[PDB]
């Protein structure tokens, strides 16, 4: 899209993954699965139900009574009425069409700029220790495992540790 | 002729106050009132063409 994740680097999505919206994949010695990402996943969530709610529920109420009202006496103050609603359908009509298309595409750019964001997070965070493979995977210079993921997951991984190992299999 | 007759009735309505009197005078023609109806508005509405059952 704009962020250029979603049908971008990133060509699909994820069957697999029932958890969340945005999540890992991990391919190692002890074996793959997916998980999702809660903190992103939520945060988006909230967001989003602010949005449907901010469109729906800030629309004004107001008592009101559409009908006819006007005799055959009063051909002109017919036409006034039928100006009257028509012009304000033509208003809401057209007002609230481009506000739906407006605010999908904002949307979805929404969602692009969350994984964008969360694979910038990542890469930013393991550094050179991976050879970025363009699709949205890392592939480990070292042997990461269930325990290394994790800490890659949560936020707290070990460069330094990685760092000698990962150079000598780098220039290998 | 409208359902055989050649003559009408035409009808007015007014609305009078509490502690108002009315005054009906006629040396004919007068359709008079037996009744009136008391009445009371929060608001206006509307009326609704439908045809049939109120559920
Ligand atoms: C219509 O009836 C009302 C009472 O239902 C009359 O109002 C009262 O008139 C008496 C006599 O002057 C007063 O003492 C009261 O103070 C009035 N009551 C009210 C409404 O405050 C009214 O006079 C009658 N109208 C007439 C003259 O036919």
């Amino acid at each position: 899209g704009l962020f250029g994740a979603i049908a971008g680097f990133i060509e699909g999505g994820w069957q697999g993954m029932v958890d969340g919206w945005y999540g890992y994949h991990h391919s190692n010695d002890q074996g793959s699965g997916y998980a999702a990402d809660k903190e992103s996943t939520q945060k988006a969530f909230d967001g989003i139900t602010n949005k449907v709610n901010s469109v729906i529920e800030k629309m004004n109420t107001q008592f009101e009574a559409v009908g006819k009202e006007f005799s055959n006496l009063e051909r002109r103050l017919e036409n006034l009425n039928k100006k009257m609603e028509d012009g304000f359908l033509d208003v809401w009509t057209y007002n609230a069409e481009l506000l739906v298309l407006m605010e999908n595409e904002r949307t979805l750019d929404f969602h692009d700029s969350n994984v964008k964001n969360l694979y910038d997070k990542v890469r930013m965070q393991l550094r050179d220790n991976v050879k970025e493979l363009g699709n949205g995977c890392f592939e480990f210079y070292h042997k990461c495992d269930d325990e290394c993921m994790n800490s890659v997951k949560n936020g707290t991984y070990d460069y330094p540790k990685y760092e000698e190992e990962s150079k000598l299999n780098r220039n290998e | 002729k409208v359902n055989g007759l050649g003559s009408r009735m035409e009808f007015s309505w007014t609305l009078l106050d509490m502690w108002d009197t009315i005054n009906f005078e006629s040396t004919g023609n007068l359709i008079a009132p037996e009744y009136g109806f008391k009445i009371s508005k929060r608001g206006s509405s509307g009326i609704m063409k439908t045809e049939g059952t109120l559920e």
